[PDB]
């Protein structure tokens, strides 16, 4: 393709275009925390390219024409939904928890696959290393199943072993009644159904197992509610850290090499995602599977590959 | 009695059986190397004295 | 398959080594360089199966 | 329908004689053929079956170091 | 619990409720009749009427009836000579050889 | 033409009619030489069938 | 033949017995793998100084050169063993039966 | 078999006997068949790329259909060859021993003796 | 041969360069095109056979199994488009290149002068069979149907072809042409003995024998409309011709070695009878029915006769006609019902006239009324065993009243009585489909005007 | 514009087009030249001119 | 491992096998025999996982001790010859010993034990890389020695391995096993004819290397290594469920596909031998290949097995792999039968 072993032994390395200022930022938080326009302010003083937290239509936006597609081509699951009725019969749980931890997935690769290939530093939101505290939630209020918990620290045991934590992430501590309150304030409907033990819950797992776990192979940063509304601060202590703990100090050009192989393949970073685990939140049928895919293939600028499409005015088909 | 049990079972349900009772057999190995090379050693032993294969 | 690569090239590789009669260093003979040279001599190119017998 | 269609009975014979003549002789050789092979595997006096021996181009003649040779 | 998320099984369609004239080739009336008129015309007026046509006027198939004609002739010639109508050996006697016995 | 999907059965149909007589030729080392048919030449003929 | 042929002969069949039926460590098989290379070069090189075939005394020291060509190899294929697993015992290697 | 014969000059892909066989024309329908395995190739790349398979790429497939000529003209008449030399060898090993192929008399069916067994 | 080959495999350009929905029409239109033209294979001879080249010729015998086969093409494209309507364009062309496929090879093995080539064909008839009914078939058994069918035939003809490659070994050459006059007396042994059962078993296999007849029960009931004719009407008849091309060498050793098969075939037809007075099931029936047919040609086959070879291919001439007809019946009465039961739709006179007067002709032509090609062959057959030996007419006797008592009542049970209560969804008789009995029967009635077309090549 | 990204197909790759017209092109003529000499030489051994 | 280390190993692998089909010295071929061994252990160690290690410590101490018993019976023939030709051997024990030495490194039965395991704990690369490459240089040995062998020895051997990897292929959900079982059986197919024609043996192995590249191939572009991701490709791209049933389907021995070119052939040098029963077991044992390869096609392409929610992303991404020679190498594996007297040049 455009980057393989011939351009790595002509000469281009990988060490060689990244700076110091090449750095990965995961930041996080609740719910409405605030940390979704503070991160942009980080992006707006280090010169990061800011990444939106991946959503459903992240792969949508992804690909194509960058329009999002309809629900029932991609995701096949609703946010709404899960919010009026999280014990619904159909599985709606955990099929939106799997789309947004694979969406997630592709995001962290997009952002390593930029971060390797022009040696400009990217700005997540929550991020693959603290999407499962989300499942723990809905493991603790019950929303889901012991096999659902099973099948996602299957996927993520087989998935996660092949990448590399964030350089800093930044944690913006919100209690759970400003949470509550910002929430009443948002005007959303679906969002005033949540209820204080589900944020209460997200607080514990976070608090418990994400940054004690998480501080070892990175460096923290957190933030209260009244520090993260000035980013002056977090941007000069950003700027001043001395990194010294996580796996990015014992990397040569070979692993760095490997990492942008395995990332740019975007199957291949899939290919673990959807493992033929037969659980009923995710399993479809042949019958509907058959329809969607033969309703997606007839979709405006998906019958062929992204530069075979007469039907949206792609040119010199005959000779290429 | 004859054209839905019997017939099928001397033509091929015998041989459905047998062959996976023999696929079973076969593939039953508990996977060490010193088994398998005891089964070398007594290959050679059988092939050197009983079958005559060095004449 | 044997790709006479040898031959076809002209390249002595491994020709020297292959019998005792060769060009041997300071011209020692082997003990039975006579018995091997006859041996070759009646055996060359009329096959191994005429030459069997 | 005769004149149109059909082919007269003069050329399927002849063309059955052609066919005939063609296939018999492809049947003698192969005949041939298999007792030529299995005559060359008994005696290997011929081209085929000729294996490999030891090329006499190799032999040293120079006199050696000692006589007795 | 809802094991296997599957579309559920869909009615039969009848073919005369959208479109009563159909023959049932295809929903779309002008595909159908033109599908419908392409069957009879090639299936009746071309295979079966032409077809037995040219069965019937066989030119002497298997030549069924020059057998008949030429013995036709033959015993006329056996019958004027006062010969046999058959002999009982296929072959002429004088020149076939037996083995010794 | 615009219908251009019909003439490929029929010409499909001339071509092996026309590979048929071809090869017909070839076939013809007893032509006029068969016990049965052999005939002297009619004036104004050069084979007896092609 | 000789005498001295027989006895180096049913060493090697002695380290091929040995060799063949393993008892649960990895070294004694490598151990035995270099008595048979030992053997095979002691039969070799005295076949050759017998028949005093000159030209073919490169043989045995060249072939005493690929004895390392697989012997350290196997070295270097027991310390991944042995971070593997704390031993080098062989009922140990038996992940690959399913 | 024949190794003995490629014994002497190995590694030839034609010798020099086998100019005097006539070449293999152009409408030959082995290589119009291999031209339609290049041309299937073809189709099954564009196939497996989800592109176009009957538009998209036409020097690909000249490219394809041409490659699969060249190597099977080669193929083709290194195969006529090797049939000469069968048929020329098998003739050659007839000639020389007259003893070991005797000809055998022709009787005529009037003089052979065959058993008839009735169905009936 | 080349003017039939041609325009077959130029009909996969046809169907895959079509319209969004003119596929049908196309294939339809000119396979019955070359169905038209598939007339010019009449030009026969009282003493020479057609020889076109070294490769192809047609006798008198394969020359009606080709009219069948490309007539029943165009047929089968009309059955198989109802069920398909649903289905995706790119496996619609799937299904009619597969048809198309499986005709090309049906019509290369008739005409094969030699026997590797017409084995090759006959073992290449295979895929596209095994295909079709692992794929576009309805239940869940036609996955099992898919493995009786195929280790059935591969168990009965890799030995055969190992056989044949020892005739290339041992008469030089495989030709047809000339094994009609190379043939050697075949003496008694035991070398002869398992030689004989190699060049046969794959034809009592493929026929079927009663015995070996368990996959034809299974490959019929959950096989597709255009699976089942291709079962019931030409791959059955495979088996007939390569006995009738492979009876010349193994003589005369046939005589004391076709009697266990003989009284096999002699019970089977009996025990396949009684079967068929007690089966459940449609589509069983009819396959049963199929597999007494064909035991009774096997029966005429090995007694190897004039008149029973003629009785042979009339038979199966009209069997392949007569259970096409039945096996679209049931197919017709499966998609307005949507089950396979005999006893659930009842009473369909008063509800469909047409066709209870089409079932009512094909169980007629099915119980072999005079002077249907039925009868014809039927009868033939009959006095050839009688011939034969003067006790067996009993056995055939018997039959046909288990025949009679089976094809009247596959038409009163659904046909006559009261209708059932519980169903309405009974809609008329579509032309389409009319036109499909219609085109089975007409050609079926016609023959017995001209039946010396199919007589065989000794007639 | 309708993509989003570019694609890494969007214009016709120029140089491996040219390649493969070339390739394809000096293929044919060298097949050519090879069959005509292959038959002139072939009537000159047998002299069948 | 680095591109320019895996260039250089690559290379010394094709070095070796070249060595050893290329020299007329023992030693020689000796010396690449292991210089082919040393330089394939790596390759099953790129991705440092422990099951390498298990597959390339059972293929180390089986090819060491195949090299053993190779070089203890060159030993022998020089003793009984006194020179170094490759050709047949003057000692019936010395080409005993070369025939069970070559069977141990092709991996055929009764030493056919380290096969499945070996393939499946390695990844598909060096999976296809050592069951395609590796069988090259034996079988030239093998048709070097060819007036040698014991023809009960090699037959016995045959039978054994066709039957043995018949029976073993049926209880395998993994696909590397059930490549490696297919192997062990063509290896039985192949040796089974070497000592009547070696033409047929070369033209077997030709059309194996072919069928096995293009399943190997298959598999790398459709990610699978079980067969449940196997079945689950007819949601990806049902080209690839197409390729791979008209693989399977050739690989079974089924005309008019190219895999009824060798067999076939096969039984045209046995019955001119006057042996019968023979091509007819092996014929009957094949069928059980034939039926695990229709029960992979029944599992991949002609049902609809059920997919999960997250292919639907899979929809949005084409493939993007290096599918070298896929086509071409499909359609030879496929429609090769009316070009079968092409191998009359490999006489
Ligand atoms: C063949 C194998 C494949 C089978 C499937 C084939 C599918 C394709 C079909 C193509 C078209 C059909 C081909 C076969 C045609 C057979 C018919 C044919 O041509 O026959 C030739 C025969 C030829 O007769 P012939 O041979 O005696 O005459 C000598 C030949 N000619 C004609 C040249 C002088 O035709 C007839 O017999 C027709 C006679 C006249 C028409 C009928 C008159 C009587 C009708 C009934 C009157 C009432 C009776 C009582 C009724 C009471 C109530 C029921
Ligand atoms: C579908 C199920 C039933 C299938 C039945 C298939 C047929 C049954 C019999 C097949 C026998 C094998 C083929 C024989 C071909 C003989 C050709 C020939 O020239 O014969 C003369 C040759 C004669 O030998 P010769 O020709 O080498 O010697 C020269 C001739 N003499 C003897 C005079 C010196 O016969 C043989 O070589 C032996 C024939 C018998 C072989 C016995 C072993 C096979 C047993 C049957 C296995 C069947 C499959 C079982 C499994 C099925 C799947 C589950
Ligand atoms: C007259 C011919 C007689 C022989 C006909 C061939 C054998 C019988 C027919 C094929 C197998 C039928 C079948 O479906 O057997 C099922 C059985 C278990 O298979 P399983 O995977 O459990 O079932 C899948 C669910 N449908 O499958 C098995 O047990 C597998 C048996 C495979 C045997 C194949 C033929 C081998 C012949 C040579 C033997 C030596
Ligand atoms: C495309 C093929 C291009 C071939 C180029 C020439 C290669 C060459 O020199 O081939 C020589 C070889 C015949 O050489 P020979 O000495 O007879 O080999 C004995 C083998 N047992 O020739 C051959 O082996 C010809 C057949 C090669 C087939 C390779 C692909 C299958
Ligand atoms: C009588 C004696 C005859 C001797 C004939 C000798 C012919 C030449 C040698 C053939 C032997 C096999 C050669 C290739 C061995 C396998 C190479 C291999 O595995 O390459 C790996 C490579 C990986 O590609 P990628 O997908 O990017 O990487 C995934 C991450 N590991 O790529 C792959 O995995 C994809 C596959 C690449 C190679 C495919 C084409 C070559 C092999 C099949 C033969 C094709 C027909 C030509 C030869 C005909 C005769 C055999
Ligand atoms: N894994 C998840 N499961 C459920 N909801 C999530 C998950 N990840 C993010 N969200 C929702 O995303 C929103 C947070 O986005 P933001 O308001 O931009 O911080 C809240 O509505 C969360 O409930």
């Amino acid at each position: 393709l455009q980057y393989g072993p011939l351009a790595y032994i002509l000469g281009e390395k990988t060490t060689k275009k990244m700076t110091e200022n090449s750095k990965l930022i995961t930041v996080d938080g609740n719910i409405c925390s605030g940390k979704s326009k503070l991160a942009k302010e980080v992006a707006e003083k280090l010169g990061l390219k800011h990444f939106p937290e991946a959503g459903i239509h992240y792969a949508d936006s992804t690909t194509g024409d960058g329009k999002p597609l309809p629900v029932r081509f991609s995701g096949n699951c609703s946010l709404e939904k899960f919010y009026d009725d999280p014990k619904s019969n159909d599985g709606n749980s955990y099929r939106l928890q799997a789309w947004l931890y694979a969406s997630r997935l592709l995001q962290y690769a997009d952002a390593l696959e930029h971060l390797l290939s022009t040696g400009q530093g990217v700005v997540l939101e929550r991020s693959i290393y603290s999407d499962f505290v989300f499942l723990e939630a809905m493991y603790r209020q019950g929303f889901i199943r012991k096999q659902c918990v099973d099948h996602y620290n299957q996927v993520k045991k087989v998935t996660v072993c092949e990448y590399l934590p964030p350089h800093v992430v930044i944690y913006v501590d919100v209690p759970v009644s400003e949470v509550q309150s910002r929430i009443q304030k948002k005007g959303n409907p679906h969002e005033m159904k949540i209820t204080s033990a589900y944020l209460q819950d997200i607080e514990n797992v976070y608090k418990g197992t994400f940054l004690p776990e998480m501080s070892e192979k990175c460096e923290v940063l957190q933030y209260s509610a009244w520090e993260a509304e000035d980013a002056e601060k977090v941007v000069e202590d950003i700027q001043y850290l001395k990194y010294d703990k996580g796996p990015w100090l014992d990397q040569d050009d070979r692993k760095l090499h490997n990492l942008r192989m395995l990332v740019q393949d975007k199957l291949e970073v899939l290919n673990y995602t959807s493992i033929p685990v037969f659980l009923p939140e995710v399993t479809i049928g042949a019958h509907q599977s058959d329809r969607v895919f033969q309703e997606f293939t007839e979709l405006p600028g998906r019958k062929y590959r992204a530069g075979y499409n007469e039907d949206v005015g792609d040119k010199w088909i005959w000779l290429k | 009695l004859l054209d839905l049990i019997w017939l099928e079972t001397i033509l091929p349900k015998t041989i459905s059986l047998a062959q996976m009772k023999m696929s079973t057999t076969i593939t039953s190995q508990k996977g060490l190397i010193k088994l398998y090379f005891l089964s070398f050693l007594i290959t050679i032993l059988i092939s050197t004295t009983l079958l005559n294969f060095h004449e | 398959p044997f790709f006479d690569v040898q031959k076809k090239l002209g390249v002595d590789l491994d020709h020297w080594m292959t019998i005792q009669s060769a060009e041997q260093p300071h011209r020692i003979p082997a003990r039975c360089h006579a018995f091997e040279k006859e041996w070759i001599e009646c055996a060359h190119g009329i096959g191994s199966i005429r030459a069997e017998k | 329908i005769a004149r149109t269609f059909f082919d007269a009975p003069e050329k399927n014979y002849e063309r059955t004689m052609a066919i005939l003549q063609i296939e018999s002789e492809k049947a003698e050789l192969r005949l041939k053929e298999l007792e030529v092979r299995r005559l060359m595997r008994a005696k290997g006096d011929g081209p085929w079956f000729q294996y490999p021996t030891i090329d006499k181009a190799l032999i040293d003649h120079s006199p050696k170091a000692t006589p007795d040779n | 619990t809802l094991r296997w998320q599957e579309d559920p099984e869909p009615e039969d369609e009848n073919l005369y409720e959208k479109n009563p004239d159909s023959h049932g080739y295809d929903k779309d009336p002008a595909v159908d009749v033109w599908n419908m008129r392409v069957v009879f015309f090639f299936g009746f007026s071309i295979v079966l009427v032409l077809g037995s046509t040219f069965v019937a006027y066989l030119p002497d198939y298997r030549m069924q009836e020059w057998a008949r004609r030429e013995a036709e002739r033959l015993v006329k010639y056996r019958e004027a000579h006062g010969l046999p109508l058959m002999e009982s050996n296929c072959f002429d006697p004088s020149k076939i050889q037996l083995p010794e016995d | 033409r615009d219908h251009w999907i019909h003439v490929l059965v029929p010409v499909g149909f001339v071509f092996g009619y026309y590979l048929d007589r071809k090869n017909d030729e070839k076939l013809a080392a007893f032509r006029n030489k068969s016990l049965l048919y052999k005939r002297e030449l009619k004036p104004q003929e050069e084979v007896t069938w092609k | 033949m000789s005498l001295v042929y027989m006895n180096i002969m049913m060493a090697f069949t002695v380290s091929l017995t040995g060799l063949l039926m393993y008892r649960s460590h990895l070294m004694s098989s490598l151990l035995c793998l270099e008595g048979m290379m030992l053997s095979l070069f002691i039969l070799a090189t005295l076949m050759i100084l017998n028949s005093h075939f000159t030209l073919a005394s490169m043989m045995p020291i060249i072939l005493l050169v690929f004895a390392a060509c697989e012997a350290a190899l196997g070295l270097s294929l027991l310390v991944m063993v042995s971070n593997t697993y704390g031993t080098d015992y062989v009922q140990n290697l038996n992940l690959l039966q399913c | 078999m024949m190794t003995g014969r490629q014994a002497r000059a190995p590694l030839q892909f034609l010798p020099d006997e086998a100019r005097s066989l006539p070449p293999p024309k152009l409408t030959d329908p082995r290589l119009a068949y291999i031209g339609f395995l290049g041309y299937c190739s073809g189709l099954i790349d564009n196939a497996i790329r989800r592109r176009p398979v009957l538009s998209a790429g036409l020097h690909r497939q000249f490219l394809y259909i041409t490659s699969f000529v060249f190597v099977g003209y080669y193929l083709l008449k290194r195969q006529d060859y090797m049939y000469a030399v069968r048929d020329h060898d098998m003739f050659s090993y007839i000639k020389s021993h007259p003893e070991d192929f005797p000809e055998k008399d022709k009787k005529t069916y009037r003089e052979v003796f065959e058993e008839f067994h009735p169905v009936r | 041969m080349l003017k039939y080959i041609i325009p077959t495999m130029m009909l996969m350009p046809l169907t895959w360069l079509s319209k969004n929905s003119m596929i049908w029409i196309n294939t339809t239109l000119h396979s019955l095109l070359i169905s038209l033209t598939s007339l010019l294979l009449l030009n026969q001879f009282g003493d020479n056979s057609l020889n076109f080249s070294l490769t192809f010729f047609s006798d008198s015998l394969s020359t009606p199994l080709l009219i069948l086969t490309m007539w029943l093409l165009p047929l089968m494209l009309m059955a198989s488009q109802h069920h398909l309507s649903k289905e995706n364009l790119a496996r619609k062309k799937l299904f009619i290149s597969m048809l198309i496929l499986l005709q090309l090879f049906l019509i290369m093995t008739f005409t094969a002068t030699e026997l590797i080539f017409f084995y090759i064909m006959f073992e290449a008839t295979l895929v596209p069979t095994l295909i079709i009914i692992t794929r576009w078939g309805n239940q869940t058994e036609r996955l099992n149907a898919g493995l009786y069918f195929l280790f059935y035939t591969l168990a009965g003809s890799l030995p055969l072809l190992v056989a044949l490659i020892y005739i290339q070994n041992t008469m030089g050459s495989l030709n047809f042409l000339i094994l009609q006059y190379w043939v050697q007396p075949m003496p008694n042994s035991w070398s002869n003995t398992f030689m004989w059962l190699a060049c046969m078993m794959a034809f009592m296999v493929k026929m079927p024998l009663y015995g070996l007849h368990l996959w034809l029960p299974k490959a019929h009931v959950e096989a597709p409309i255009a699976g089942s004719m291709v079962l019931a009407a030409i791959l059955l008849k495979l088996g007939g011709y390569g006995m009738m091309r492979i009876t010349l060498l193994l003589n005369p050793i046939t005589d004391f070695m076709a009697y266990p098969f003989i009284m096999l075939s002699l019970w089977g037809m009996i025990m396949t009878s009684s079967i068929c007075l007690r089966q459940t099931d449609l589509k069983s029936l009819i396959a049963y029915s199929s597999v007494s047919h064909m035991a009774l040609v096997i029966v005429a086959i090995l007694i190897q006769t004039p008149w029973s070879y003629m009785g042979a291919t009339a038979l199966m001439i009209a069997h392949g006609l007569t259970s096409s007809m039945l096996f679209c019946l049931a197919n017709s009465n499966y998609e307005r019902v949507h089950s396979r039961t005999m006893i659930l739709a009842r009473g369909l006179q008063t509800l469909l006239p047409l066709m209870a007067a089409w079932w009512l002709l094909a169980s007629l032509t099915n119980l072999a009324l005079p002077p249907s090609i039925n009868l014809i062959g039927e009868l033939f057959v009959v006095m050839s065993t009688f011939s034969w030996s003067n006790i067996t007419i009993i056995l055939m006797g018997l039959n046909m009243v288990i025949t009679a008592l089976y094809s009247l009542y596959m038409l009163i049970t659904t046909q006559r009585g009261k209708h059932t209560h519980h169903i309405n969804n009974i809609l008329p008789s579509f032309t389409r489909e009319n036109a499909l009995m219609s085109l089975h029967m007409l050609p079926l009635l016609l023959l017995s005007l001209n039946p010396k077309i199919i007589l065989g090549p000794l007639y | 514009k309708f993509y989003i990204q570019e694609p890494p197909h969007g214009s016709p790759n120029w140089l491996k087009v040219g390649l493969t017209l070339g390739t394809s092109a000096f293929l044919w003529i060298y097949l050519i030249k090879q069959h005509n000499e292959d038959v002139l030489e072939y009537k000159r051994r047998n002299g069948l001119e | 491992m680095n591109p320019i280390i895996l260039i250089i190993i690559l290379m010394t692998v094709m070095l070796g096998t070249i060595i050893v089909m290329i020299s007329t010295h023992w030693l020689l071929i000796w010396i690449g025999f292991e210089m082919n061994m040393l330089a394939i252990i790596p390759i099953m160690m790129k991705k440092h996982n422990p099951r390498a290690t298990e597959a390339s410590t059972k293929y180390f101490l089986t090819q060491s001790t195949a090299s053993m018993l190779l070089m203890m019976a060159i030993i022998i023939n020089l003793m009984f010859s006194g020179q170094w030709t490759v050709m047949k051997l003057f000692n019936p024990m010395a080409s005993m010993l070369m025939t069970m030495a070559l069977a141990m490194k092709l991996g055929m039965a009764p030493f056919h034990f380290w096969v499945p395991e070996v393939t499946q704990g390695i990844p598909l690369s060096s999976g296809l890389i050592l069951l395609t490459w590796q069988k090259l240089a034996p079988m030239s040995v093998l048709y070097q020695i060819l007036p040698s062998i014991n023809l009960d020895l090699i037959l016995t051997l045959s039978i054994l391995s066709i039957t043995i990897g018949g029976w073993g292929g049926l209880n395998q959900t993994q696909l590397r096993k059930i490549m490696a079982y297919s192997s062990i059986a063509h290896m039985g197919w192949m040796t089974a004819v070497l000592l009547y024609n070696p033409t047929m043996t070369l033209l077997n192995l030709i059309i194996y290397i072919i069928m096995t590249s293009t399943m190997f191939t298959l598999f790398m572009a459709n990610s699978t290594t079980t067969t449940l991701s196997l079945s689950h490709t007819w949601n990806k791209a049902p080209i690839m469920t197409i390729l791979v049933l008209i693989t399977l389907l050739s690989m079974g021995g089924l005309p008019p596909l190219s895999g009824f070119m060798p067999k076939w052939m096969i039984i045209q040098e046995m019955t001119k031998n006057d042996s019968i029963i023979l091509p007819t077991l092996m014929a009957i044992t094949a069928l059980l290949n034939l039926y695990f390869y229709m029960r992979l096609t029944y599992s991949t392409a002609l049902t609809m097995f059920p997919s999960t929610n997250n292919m639907k992303m899979k929809w949005q991404f084409p493939t993007t792999k290096r599918m070298t020679l896929l086509p071409t190498m499909t359609v030879l594996s496929t429609m090769l039968l009316p070009l079968t007297p092409i191998l009359s040049i490999l006489e």
